[PDB]
């Protein structure tokens, strides 16, 4: 009926929202990473590793968006 | 003149303006380049004055 109709459309709209922040997101944190290596490669080590720490925070709402988006598709449908 | 010991002297000229210098190459400078405030040009002419000034000096 109209549920699953309605369903998938929320599932839809959650995770394409969640696509599009995480992917703005983590593309500006890159970027500014790609600039301070092309500054000084003898640090790129250190702000690689600080790219993945600041990277794991930037997913958290993403990730959290995406399963619930999944369940909605998956165990409510 | 310039003071080759303490026993020979010798007039020279020598040239200033332009820049006579032979040119240098190097791989370390301008990879690691230096942060430039408020801009490369403005630093570049206050430079070239003072080493001028040191020349003559």
């Amino acid at each position: 009926n109209l549920n699953m109709d309605l369903l998938y459309m929320a599932a839809a709209v959650m995770m394409g929202l969640a696509a599009i922040g995480a992917a703005i997101g983590i593309g500006i944190l890159g970027g500014k990473f790609l600039e301070g290596a092309a500054r000084q490669p003898d640090l790129i080590p250190l702000l690689r590793t600080q790219f993945f720490i600041v990277m794991g925070l930037v997913d958290a709402i993403p990730m959290i968006a995406v399963g619930l988006g999944l369940y909605v598709m998956f165990a409510v449908a | 003149n310039k003071f080759i010991n303490t026993m020979s002297q010798v007039p020279t000229i020598s040239q200033l303006l332009p820049l006579p210098a032979s040119d240098d190459d190097d791989l370390k400078h301008k990879s690691w380049d230096y942060l430039y405030e408020p801009d490369p040009k403005a630093l570049l002419d206050t430079l070239l004055r003072r080493y001028v000034e040191s020349q003559v000096y």
